C-alpha cells in the first residue's frame, strides 16, 4: 500500500491521501513545542526553544515579519526562512504600493496558496514546518496557524509541535479567561507560558530557553530572549 | 514615449473643514476642435474616494478600467471590504502614483494629470496630485494645468494655509470652486461650459453633481468695446 503512494506529492493513494504531504506534518510534530493566544488587544507567541549540545545555543524560533507581524516555527527551521521571508516581502509589497498595512487573514490566504504548489507539481516537495502567525491590523488581534497541507485557520490561541496537546487543551479550557486579557500585556504572556508549560515534561523552561513575542493596539511586534524573559519564569 | 490625442483640461479641488470638493469640466478636446462634451473626468472609488483625471483620455479610461478592478480585487476573500478593510483614498492614491511613476521609468507614461480626493476612514481630509513624470504633492488647494495658474490664486484666497482649513465651509468652498469654474471658462480656449462637481464630506458622504454650468457671467460691457485703439464706431 503507502509505500506504492508515497514516492513523490503528486500521486494521490487509493484513499485520496497525499502521503508526502503527511510525512512532511510528521515533522513539524517532531518539532519543539510553541503556542499562541490573543485577547483583543494583544497576541501573544512563547515557544520553547531546543539546545543540540549543552554547548550549543537554542535555535530561535520566532521572526518577525513586519512591526505589526510576526510568527513561530515547527520543524524544518530553513523552510520558516522562506516562507517568513516570503511573507516579509508581501508585507513589505502591501506598503511600498498600497501604503497600507497587510490584513493578517490575506497574509494566511498567501502562506496556504505558497504552500499549495508544492503540493501539486512534480519535483517540488511540500514544506516540513509549522507556522503560528500573530498580528496587530486594522481588524485587531490575530492568531493563525499553518500547516504545510496548505491549511490555515485563525483561532483565540494554539500550540503545535511535540507534546502540543497539552497546551491546546489547557487554553481549550482558559479560553474565556484569557480571551479578556485586555490592555494587559504581561498578564496575556504569563498566561501563554502557564500553557506552554502544559507540554514540558523534558525539563522546565530557563532563561536562555523561553522565547516570548508580542504585539498589539499600541505594541510593534517585538521579541524577548534571555533575561527579557526572565520575570515570566 | 507618446503624445496626447484626446485631451481633458484643468481638475481643480480644495479642502473645507468637513472635507473636500473636486471639480472638471465635460470636455475632451481633439487639438483645437472641442470633439466630445460627455466625457465624465471624475472617477468616485467607493464613496470616500473621487478622482479626477486630466490630460489624455485614452489612458484616463485605462486608469478607470485599472481603479474598478481594484474595488473587485480587494473585494476577494475580504470579509470586511465594505467596513474595516474597505479601500481608503490613500490606498487608491499610492497605487495609481505608483503606477504613473514606473510607466514614466519605462519611457512610456500615462499621459495625465491626476488629482485624488476623498476622507480617510478616520475623517481626516485627504487630497494629492499625481502626474505623468510620477511627481506628487500636497496642498489646501491643487489644480491641473490652467486651473494651477488661474484656479489656485483664487482658492488660495479661502485657504491661504492649513489653519484656514477648519474655518472654511462647504458653501464658501463649493463656491470658490464654481467661481474658479466660471473664469477657467472664460480664459481657457479647451474648456467646457458643462462640468461636474463632487464633494466628500465626513458627515454626508459623496455628492457626485451632473450637469452643471457657468451662470451669472458678464459680457454686456463687450458692447462698449469697438476697434482696438483709435476707431470710434
Amino acid at each position: 500500500f503507502r509505500n506504492n503512494y508515497d514516492g513523490d506529492t503528486v500521486t494521490f493513494s487509493p484513499t485520496g491521501r497525499l502521503f508526502q504531504v503527511e510525512y512532511a506534518l510528521e515533522a513539524i510534530k517532531q518539532g519543539s513545542v510553541t503556542v499562541g493566544l490573543r485577547s483583543n488587544t494583544h497576541a501573544v507567541l512563547v515557544a520553547l526553544k531546543r539546545n543540540a549540545d549543552e554547548l550549543s545555543s537554542y535555535q530561535k524560533k520566532i521572526i518577525k515579519c513586519d512591526e505589526h507581524m510576526g510568527l513561530s516555527l515547527a520543524g524544518l527551521a530553513p523552510d520558516a526562512r522562506v516562507l517568513s521571508n516570503y511573507l516579509r516581502q508581501q508585507c513589505n509589497y502591501s506598503s511600498l504600493v498600497f501604503n497600507r498595512k497587510l490584513a493578517v487573514e490575506r497574509a494566511g490566504h498567501l502562506l496556504c496558496d505558497k504552500a499549495q504548489k508544492n503540493t501539486q507539481s512534480y519535483g517540488g516537495r511540500p514544506y516540513g514546518v509549522g507556522l503560528l502567525i500573530i498580528g496587530y491590523d486594522k481588524s485587531g488581534a490575530h492568531l493563525l496557524e499553518f500547516q504545510p497541507s496548505g491549511n490555515v485557520t485563525e483561532l483565540y490561541g494554539t500550540a503545535i509541535g511535540a507534546r502540543s496537546q497539552g497546551a491546546k487543551t489547557y487554553l481549550e479550557r482558559t479560553l474565556d479567561t484569557f480571551i479578556k486579557i485586555d490592555g494587559n500585556p504581561d498578564e496575556l504572556i504569563k498566561a501563554g507560558v502557564e500553557a506552554i508549560s502544559q507540554s514540558l515534561r523534558d525539563e522546565s523552561l530557563t532563561v536562555d530557553n523561553l522565547s516570548i513575542a508580542i504585539v498589539g493596539k499600541d505594541t510593534p511586534f517585538t521579541i524577548y530572549d534571555g533575561e527579557a524573559v526572565a520575570k515570566y519564569i | 514615449t507618446q503624445q496626447p490625442i484626446v485631451t481633458g483640461t484643468s481638475v481643480i479641488s480644495m479642502k473645507y473643514d468637513n472635507g473636500v470638493i473636486i471639480a472638471a469640466d465635460n470636455l475632451g478636446s481633439y487639438g483645437s476642435l472641442l470633439r466630445f462634451n460627455g466625457v465624465e473626468r471624475l472617477i468616485p472609488v467607493g464613496d470616500n474616494t473621487v478622482v479626477g483625471i486630466s490630460g489624455d483620455i485614452s489612458d484616463m479610461q485605462h486608469i478607470e478600467r485599472l481603479l474598478k478592478d481594484l474595488v473587485t480585487e480587494n473585494a476577494y476573500d475580504n470579509p470586511l471590504a465594505d467596513a474595516e478593510e474597505a479601500l481608503e483614498p490613500s490606498y487608491i492614491f499610492e497605487y495609481l502614483a505608483t503606477v504613473m511613476y514606473q510607466r514614466r521609468s519605462k519611457m512610456n507614461p500615462l499621459w495625465n494629470a491626476i488629482i485624488v480626493a476623498g476622507v480617510q476612514s478616520n475623517g481626516d481630509q485627504f487630497l494629492r496630485y499625481v502626474n505623468l513624470l510620477g511627481v506628487t504633492y500636497s496642498s489646501p488647494t491643487l489644480a491641473t494645468g490652467f486651473g494651477a495658474h488661474m484656479a489656485n490664486p483664487l482658492l488660495r484666497k479661502v485657504v491661504d494655509r492649513e489653519s484656514d482649513i477648519p474655518k472654511t465651509t462647504v458653501q464658501v468652498a463649493e463656491e470658490a470652486i464654481v467661481n474658479a469654474m466660471r473664469v477657467l471658462y472664460y480664459r481657457d480656449a479647451r474648456s467646457s461650459r458643462n462640468f461636474s462637481l463632487a464633494i466628500i464630506d465626513k458627515n454626508t458622504g459623496l455628492t457626485f453633481k451632473k450637469n452643471l454650468q457657468v451662470e451669472n457671467m458678464k459680457w454686456d460691457f463687450a458692447k462698449d468695446i469697438k476697434g482696438y485703439g483709435t476707431q470710434k464706431i
